[PDB]
RNA sequence: CUGGGGCGGUCGCCUCCUAAAAGGUAACGGAGGCGCUCAAAGGUUCCCUCAGAAUGGUUGGAAAUCAUUCAUAGAGUGUAAAGGCAUAAGGGAGCUUGACUGCGAGACCUACAAGUCGAGCAGGGUCGAAAGACGGACUUAGUGAUCCGGUGGUUCCGCAUG
RNA sequence: CUUAUGAUUUGGGCUACACACGUGCUACAAUGGACAAUACAAAGGGCAGCGAAACCGCGAGGUCAAGCAAAUCCCAUAAAGUUGUUCUCAGUUCGGAUUGUAGUCUGCAACUCGACUACAUGAAGCUGGAAUCGCUAGUAAUCGUAGAUCAGCAUGCUACGG
């Protein structure tokens, strides 16, 4: 979709929303892709063979849609796992004291 | 303007054997819908109010009037000017086309089980619908607009006491 | 509900703001200009009797066709004009009524200056 | 009317497939692929929606 | 100036009230303002009508905003108050510079100096289809003589002449 | 103290948080990171407990028998290393906190309130100021393995070697 160039295609993928190493086995079983692929790599017949394969994934940028309603679902029956979004709250059972930063 | 004959076959099939009316001039008629947004105090806002002139445009496709300030009241920052509104009067074949596409969105999106009410009306004829901002866009979905708002849409009518608006409500509307 | 206003009232509060610096003098008559919504009527009134001089429509039977309806109000400027060369040619005060000087209140006011008044 | 501070609209022919209430429109200016001729001859891309096919009042 | 004088206060204009149904009318009587502002807040042609009240409506402060119905002006009118005003003098929009030059019959005001209002007449425009309207702001305060000095014009003078 | 300050139950809590100091873990990398191969230990446990080799699962793991109350059977292939291919010096293939998807397993039962792995998401963090602590040889440093508790559960503790 909005992949960066100039670096290898196991690490490119993963530059968009919804890939971390599946591009290093699911998007290279249905593409006959390799792994040394760099800009000069003509993936353009090749564009069109994982088109198809990414057609069937969430991955760019609609996963976080989903996302985020699955957050809106949840604090709207107002659950303890919900009540811990809108309140800085760790929110899977954690320990609230000195070393909860990153929630704040 | 397709579905506009709903309305030309209700003043004749119904209001006519409902009240009894001696004309057909004389049933109650729709006249114009106002979408006014509301208020939404832009001491900041005035971007927004960028975004929320653009989400407008997208519900109903003419572009608003931005209503500014009357008085100077404190306990709010205002003056003379500073918009802080926003409306479209819907008069033609533009309300139908929202009417008779709103009020089929309109509950289900809302997620509640009546929907809207039983009684809104000011005893003249007039409906003043409130919205949360629940429905908007359903064409293009949840991508790019930022900020959740709140609509109000008015409904005004030639009809004459309350029992005769919620007669045209009682056409595809759900009280 | 909502209330409609008629577009005659409005109009008479209009010409009356209008019809309080304008006035005919029979040295230099006034017509004035009521379009209903089918026919242009056209009056030459001097206010200082209250007495009229002409007077012309687009209903009478000299002018009644179904032209366009600014195609009447040309014939009925035609009129007034060649009923004011029996008497007083001379310069008068165009009146409009209430109405904006555009389309058929317009097209009274043009054909009466090609027609020999001289406002 | 006035040309120049509208957005686009247009007959947009609501397929929905439970009876396909198609008097909406807006600005889905997207592919044009089936038009029903009983319908606005345009784009059909409401695609799906729970506009007309169970209300929560009339179930 | 002064209900002795001093001290305090005051000193010029504008608006009321006192003021006795014309005008005018005092007190160290009662109230307040002014020593500006505006290139649109001027001109002109077009449209437009408010506050408030209920009522009921995603913001909901009671009260922003929206709609309906009542609303005589209760709103607004650059600025004090008084007269005004919906002819709108109030509120928008479009063009513009008359926020012109030479004057002015007549009138008001008044001890004098001053102060005010003017139809109209040319000249040359602006707006308006046209009639017309324009010699600044709804009106009434926003200043200060003469002498001297500066500056720019000027068919005037300029000492025997240039 | 003695119809309770003793009892008996499931349900909370001991796990709460704008914060403040202790103690540790993992890091902020190319004397590294990711993938393939290939070595070398010690100590200790196993009373229905350890459970192989096979399979079936991406994996956490499930199904039975193989052995055995153990110098032999099992936990158990230690890891760092070494060898090769890689990225190229960026908050990039550095790490992985935090949130939704697997429902794996233990247990009447994992919402308060567990343990992993599975695809997602990828935050602070570029070696740290004043200060302050440990340590004199198999010691600082690092690397992984065990056990006691224990149905399940350690970044702690206690022992172990490289």
């Amino acid at each position: 979709v909005d992949i960066p160039r100039e670096k290898r295609v196991v690490i490119s993928l993963t530059y968009i929303y919804g890939i971390g190493t599946s591009t290093a086995q699911k998007i290279l079983e249905e593409a006959n892709v390799s792994a040394d692929t760099r800009v000069k790599d003509l993936t353009d017949d090749e564009l069109g063979r994982i088109r198809e394969v990414v057609d069937g994934y969430k991955v760019e940028g609609d996963l976080r849609r989903e996302t985020n309603l699955n957050i809106k679902r949840l604090m709207e029956i107002s659950s303890y796992r919900g009540i811990r979004h809108r309140r800085g709250l760790p929110v899977r059972g954690q320990k609230t004291k000195n070393n909860a930063r990153t929630r704040k | 303007n397709r579905l506009k004959e709903k309305f030309n076959t209700e003043v004749t099939e119904n209001l006519m054997k409902k009240f009894n009316y001696s004309s057909v001039m004389e049933v109650p008629k729709i006249d114009k819908i106002v979408v006014n947004m509301g208020v939404g105090d832009a001491v900041q806002n005035s971007k927004v109010l960028d975004n929320a002139v653009e989400e407008l445009e997208l519900i109903t496709g003419q572009k608003p009037l931005v209503t500014k300030a009357k008085k100077s009241i404190a306990t709010f920052r205002l003056r003379e000017g500073m918009p802080i509104g926003a409306k479209v009067t819907l008069r033609g074949e533009r309300m139908y086309e929202f009417l008779d596409k709103l009020i089929s969105v309109s509950l289900p999106r809302v997620r509640d089980f009546q929907g809207v009410s039983k009684k809104a009306f000011d005893g003249r004829g007039n409906y003043t619908l409130g919205v949360k901002e629940q429905l908007i866009f359903p064409e293009i979905d949840y991508d790019k607009v930022s900020k959740v708002r709140g609509m109000d849409i008015v409904i005004v009518t030639t009809a004459n006491t309350d029992e005769e608006a919620r007669e045209l409500l009682a056409n595809f509307g759900m009280p | 509900m909502i209330s409609k206003i008629d577009k005659n009232k409005v109009r008479l509060k209009r010409h009356a703001r209008v019809r309080t610096n304008l006035s005919g003098t029979a040295e230099k008559p006034r017509l004035n200009v009521y379009r209903s919504n089918k026919h242009i009527y056209a009056q030459i009134i001097d206010d200082n009797k209250g007495v009229t001089l002409a007077q012309a429509s687009s209903k009478d039977s000299d002018i009644a066709t179904t032209a366009t309806k600014v195609e009447l109000a040309t014939k009925v400027g035609e009129a007034i004009a060649k009923k004011a060369a029996d008497k007083g040619i001379k310069e008068i005060v165009f009146d409009r009524g209430g109405y904006l000087y555009h389309g058929r209140v317009k097209a009274l006011a043009e054909a009466a200056r090609e027609s020999g008044l001289e406002f | 009317m006035k040309q120049g501070i509208h957005p686009e609209y247009h007959q947009v022919i609501f397929l929905d497939t439970t009876t396909n209430f198609k008097f909406l429109s807006g600005s889905t200016k997207t592919s044009s692929e089936m038009m029903e001729w009983e319908d606005g001859k345009e784009y059909p891309v409401i695609r799906l929606d729970i506009s007309s096919d169970s209300h929560p009042f009339y179930t």
